[PDB]
């Protein structure tokens, strides 16, 4: 989900791009700007929300020791989903 | 041209500022009534020498030593700098 | 305290304390302090005037025979009035032991050279002069040994910055490698890593 | 004004001087010194090069990381120049050649390319444009070099009203072709001259002073629209100048006269080489041309540059031309030249 | 004898090799560092520190890093007492500013004041 | 305040050492410009030697001037043999370094440094 | 427009309401071509041909001591006596008290977050004002 500025230079996920009057664009003349197009926010926004049947849940990122430290998420709010702090997965109580 | 402001620096505990403290506590009120538009800034400090500063026109400044003075010497000095205006 | 605690050698501690008493009572003119650490290491802190007789005694006495000068350093502690501490490490092959001899000097008081006992001390205190500015009197060939040829200052002093005051680059106008005032592209980011909680109560200094 | 063009630092290698300069023909003689002086204050330098990058290797270590940007360009391609100068704020023109080749004549390198560069710098909104002409540029000059330089200077002035034109007299330096030419002529005989070389007056200027004048003209806001004349502090006749050159090199000096028509035929023979010619008729006519005096134009003293005489740098230039016997002779054991 | 009566002021400015612009335009600061208010520990406020004034830091044109031209930017020194820091600063010819150590005054803490009978120091909840 | 000396008891002997060192340096400058093939005149080198000697003219303590005499003799011995290069000899001439601002106005224009 | 510095960008002295002088320290440097304030005034006095007799910060602080000696002794509260003289002088001009009741300019929490130019240009203050107004 990359976005291009009116000058033709792409914008990274951090929002960095060069202005039209910036002299630092000359480093890209005759070469190319290395920008990663797999924006992580869009890919984590497409994960389905996991419906569980407990007040609390545990997340480890999948894979056990190959993931993040095991955190515990509370699901007492019926308005918002409980998002894991590391992997960004969101869980939701079915009641 | 003339005098613009007067600055009197002194101490509260030193005996060298004894005469300046006496001069202030006796005659400062009638001095201020004599010169109502002349800023006479009194500045107390801890370990400074009794000193008299006069500011004249175009930034000329004059200094008068006030160390170990009695009150009468202080007020002749102050009338001298008031009547000089140079 | 069996698997993860280092065992202690009490026999070595007692023997080194006995030899420290022996040395400190043989030479009362120079010896100021004698200390044995918890890992059985002896330190004989003496007066700087008695560098040469203490080392001569340790090299030549039949009950010391510390024939090898293993290593000779200098340590800078700026809070002292004698900011430089000179440390001699001696090894006795006959009795199989190691002893340490510490002395003190500042920037302007010369220290007597110990080349008359050990000949490695020549290069060792030449390096000490290069890195700290400690002048060693009655030295055969005292010059710089590690620093640059045109280098001014002593780098291992604690008031010397990590990056020096100059840097070298090649200039094409004079066709020469010239030295300019330093300008780091990225500054050395200083990290404050001291914890504000006391770790060892045994080393607690008394308050004022 | 942009935030990234504000100067920063102490003017060192890693500092930011706020100068974005496109220097044309930087792989030559003045370009080395100009890029060296620009890179040591921390300036963004753009080098468009026609030759091999291997010839730009020596220019590579002259500045910090990312401060020199190399790219390709052509003299007959305005789009490449538009690519090169679209981000710069100072443009410096040092394009020239001592001879005309099978592809480029004097009109191409002295009239067409400077006019194209100045036009596309004006169209790209570059505030400061600097052109390096010659001091003796005359429309009625004998050689095509000075005629084409005068025509190109007029074209640049008429197409860029705010252009600064710098007119050096003659440059001497380590990699020059003025003192080295005289010190290498000794191979072919006994240094022929025209009328013994005592009818022409030269005032050469040091390369470092020219570079300092160029840098100060970049920095000075009052140099916009001026036409400077960079000349040395002393005037010498040609005969005793060559005599001083050979006395510095400790070489035998046996001058002999040569007629003007005989010298042109000699220059015709040397200039048929497919490589760089050793000499040509244009070099002959410029060597024996008196440097004119223009008191109405500002000089190096108006830019705060103190002129250094030839006596302090001639040994540095010509020490490589001595034999083993005279390699270690000092500064002062050479009688200095006689001025006018 | 072999001892010299020396009465002049002690200086080693000509031996340290630091250039003059970093020896007469600088300003050393001698201070006991303040406690980090995020923590209750006081073990970092025991030793005096000498530091220097902060000069210019600019951004790198290539990578945006913080470049500086100060050699003395990251250099601090630890002293046991104030007098040693003053002597070290005066020895090297640095003009110094000394700020006094601030120690907390002893308070009057009592648990029974939370449940007073006629005072305003009753806690609302415990 | 009685302290150990280095070589000289009083300032007269230290001045004698300074004078002898400066004599030897003044002798050495022609050989220095000859062997290292510098492009400066001998007068320029002798003025550089005089300036480097005048840079330490305000110090009156015998021990520190003895240490500077020791360092100067070390550099003289370093230059007597060819242990320095051409660059080490010409590092006393800061030719590559641009001139710094001196007055208040130029320092105010160039940056925030005092 | 003359770009000056800020209190985190220069070493400078401020006196609180109790008469205690204190000095700031240089945390960062001013951006762009912004300079220190006394440097700007001194450079103006140099250009205008009325040059002031100070060049460094210590000389300006010496002048500050010359005008008032209590402005250079930091972390010190000096005694100010002679209340009686001021009281006797204040009884001369008989100013008449107005009938307007004493209404402070800061009545609620929404009047606290925006006082000066630094706080008015903050987004955290804007968020706080928007949070307390709703
Ligand atoms: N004698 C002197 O030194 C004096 C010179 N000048 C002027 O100063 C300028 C610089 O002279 P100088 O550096 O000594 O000479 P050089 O020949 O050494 O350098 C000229 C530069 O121009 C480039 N160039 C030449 N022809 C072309 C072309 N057709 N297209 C693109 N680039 C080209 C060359 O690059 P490449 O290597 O790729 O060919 C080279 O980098 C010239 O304009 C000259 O007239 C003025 C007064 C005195
Ligand atoms: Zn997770």
């Amino acid at each position: 989900g990359v976005r291009t500025s009116p000058t033709g230079e792409k914008v990274t996920h951090t929002g960095q791009v060069y202005d039209d009057e910036d002299y630092r664009r000359v480093r890209f003349v005759g070469r190319q700007k290395e920008v990663n197009e797999n924006f992580a926010i869009d890919l984590i926004a497409e994960q389905p929300v996991s419906q569980v049947g407990s007040r609390v849940i545990s997340c480890d990122g999948g894979g056990g020791a190959l993931g993040h430290p095991r955190v515990y998420i509370n699901l007492d709010k019926e308005t918002k989903t409980g998002t894991c702090g590391y992997c960004g997965l969101q869980f939701r109580q079915q009641h | 041209l003339g005098l613009r402001e007067i600055r009197i620096h002194l101490c509260q505990r030193s005996p060298g500022s004894q005469g300046v403290r006496d001069f202030i506590e006796k005659r400062y009120v009638e001095l201020k009534k004599a010169n109502p538009d002349l800023p006479i800034l009194i500045r107390e400090c801890s370990d400074v020498q009794p000193k008299l500063w006069a500011r004249y026109a175009f930034g000329q400044e004059k200094n008068v030593s006030l160390n170990n003075f009695s009150a009468d010497q202080v007020t002749r000095a102050l009338e001298n700098v008031l009547s000089s205006k140079a | 305290t069996r698997p993860t605690v280092r065992p202690r050698n009490d026999v070595a501690h007692k023997q080194l304390s006995a030899f420290g008493e022996y040395v400190a009572e043989i030479l009362p003119k120079y010896v100021q302090q004698v200390q044995v650490s918890c890992f059985s290491e002896l330190e004989i802190c003496i007066h700087p005037d008695g560098v040469i007789p203490v080392l001569t005694f340790l090299r030549d006495h039949s009950n010391a025979q510390f024939k090898s000068l293993a290593d000779l350093t200098a340590v800078d502690i700026p809070t002292r009035q004698n900011r430089f501490e000179i440390v001699y490490n001696l090894l006795s092959l006959r009795f199989n032991s190691r002893i340490r001899v510490k002395t003190y000097t500042d920037e302007l008081t010369p220290v007597e050279s110990s080349v008359s006992v050990y000949k490695a001390a020549n290069w060792y205190e030449r390096e000490i002069w290069d890195m700290f500015g400690v002048f060693f009197a009655n030295h055969p060939d005292l010059r710089r040994i590690l620093t640059d040829y045109g280098f001014e200052g002593h780098p291992f002093r604690k008031d010397f910055p990590l990056s020096g005051y100059v840097e070298l680059r090649y200039d094409d106008e004079v066709k020469r490698v010239v030295a300019e005032p330093v300008e780091l592209a990225q500054e050395f980011r200083k990290f404050d890593l001291n914890s504000p909680w006391e770790a060892f109560p045994a080393y607690r200094q008394p308050p004022e | 004004l942009h935030h990234a063009v504000i100067p920063h630092g102490k003017g060192g290698r890693s500092s930011v001087s706020g100068i974005v300069a496109t220097v044309f023909g930087a792989t030559g003689f003045l370009g080395r010194y100009l890029v060296n002086h620009l890179g040591r204050m921390g300036s963004q330098v753009i080098v468009p090069y026609r030759c091999e990058p291997y010839d730009t290797m020596h220019l590579r270590p002259m500045g910090d990381l990312g401060q020199i940007i190399f790219m390709d360009w052509n003299g007959r391609d305005k789009d490449s120049i538009r690519r090169a100068v679209e981000h710069s704020n100072v443009v410096i023109n040092l394009v020239g050649r001592e001879w005309e080749t099978k592809n480029f004549d004097f009109e191409d390198v002295f009239v067409k390319i400077p006019q194209a560069i100045a036009q596309v710098s004006k169209e790209a909104g570059v505030e400061k444009f600097i052109h390096i002409s010659h001091l003796n540029a005359d429309i009625k000059s004998s050689s095509k070099y000075l005629r084409n330089k005068a025509v190109g200077e007029k074209e640049v002035r008429e197409t860029f009203p705010e252009a600064t034109i710098i007119k050096p007299a003659d440059i001497f330096g380590r990699e020059d072709r003025f003192l080295n030419y005289f010190a290498n002529i000794r191979w072919f005989g006994g240094v022929p001259l025209i009328s013994l070389g005592k009818k022409t007056v030269k005032q050469p200027v040091y390369i470092v002073d020219v570079t300092k004048g160029i840098i100060n003209a970049i920095k000075d806001p009052d140099a916009r629209g001026k036409t400077f004349a960079f000349v040395g502090p002393n005037r010498y006749l040609l005969f005793d100048l060559v005599q001083y050159v050979f006395a510095v090199a400790h070489r035998p000096f046996l001058p002999y006269p040569m007629p003007h028509f005989a010298y042109r035929w000699i220059g015709r023979l040397f200039e048929i080489s497919p490589f760089e010619p050793w000499t040509t008729r244009d070099k002959v006519e410029r060597i024996h041309t008196t440097d004119r005096t223009l008191p109405h134009l500002p000089g190096l003293e108006d830019l705060g540059v103190q002129a250094t005489p030839l006596e302090l740098k001639a040994i540095e230039v010509l020490r490589r031309h001595r034999t083993y016997r005279w390699l270690s002779s000092e500064i002062e054991d050479v009688q200095p030249a006689k001025t006018v | 004898t072999q001892l010299i009566t020396v009465d002049e002021k002690l200086d080693i400015t000509t031996l340290t090799g630091v250039p003059e612009e970093h020896i007469k335009t600088r300003k050393a600061r001698i201070f006991v560092p303040a406690r980090n208010n995020m923590q209750s520990g006081v073990n970092n406020t025991k030793k005096w520190k000498m530091e220097f004034d902060t000069r210019e830091r600019w951004e790198n044109p290539l990578m945006g890093w913080a470049s500086t031209a100060d050699p003395l930017s990251n250099l601090v020194l630890t002293f046991s007492t104030k007098e040693d820091a003053i002597a070290f600063a005066e020895k090297n010819g640095w003009s110094y500013d000394v700020e006094e150590r601030k120690v907390p005054k002893p308070k009057s803490k009592s648990y029974g004041a939370n449940f007073s009978w006629n005072k305003r120091t009753r806690v609302s909840t415990k | 305040t009685s302290v150990k000396p280095i070589f000289s008891r009083d300032m007269n002997e230290a001045k004698r050492r300074v004078r002898e060192l400066y004599r030897a340096w003044y002798r050495e400058v022609p050989n220095t410009v000859h062997l290292f093939q510098l492009d400066i005149s001998v007068k320029q080198g002798r003025d550089k030697v005089r300036e480097m000697f005048k840079k330490n003219a305000h110090v009156t303590d015998p021990r520190v001037v003895d240490l500077l005499v020791i360092k100067g003799k070390m550099e003289l011995e370093e230059t007597i043999n060819v242990w320095k290069q051409r660059t080490h000899v010409m590092r006393f001439f800061h030719e590559t370094e641009a001139p710094r601002p001196k007055d208040f106005l130029s320092k105010f224009y160039v940056g925030h440094d005092p | 427009i003359l770009p000056g510095a800020a209190y985190t960008e220069k070493s400078a002295t401020y006196v609180n309401t109790e008469g205690r002088a204190q000095q700031t320290k240089v945390a960062v440097m001013p951006p762009g071509l912004a300079r220190e304030d006394w440097k700007i005034i001194r450079a103006l006095s140099e250009i205008a041909g009325m040059t002031l007799p100070y060049d460094t910060l210590d000389q300006v602080r010496n002048r500050l001591e010359e005008v008032s000696p209590n402005l250079v002794r930091y972390d010190d509260v000096e005694g100010a006596n002679y209340f009686q003289q001021a009281s006797e002088l204040s009884k001369l001009v008989n100013q008449q008290l107005l009938a307007d009741p004493l209404v402070p300019p800061q009545l609620t929490i929404k009047d606290f977050y925006m006082t000066d130019s630094i706080s008015r240009a903050s987004q955290t203050m804007a968020k706080c004002v928007k949070a307390v107004t709703e």
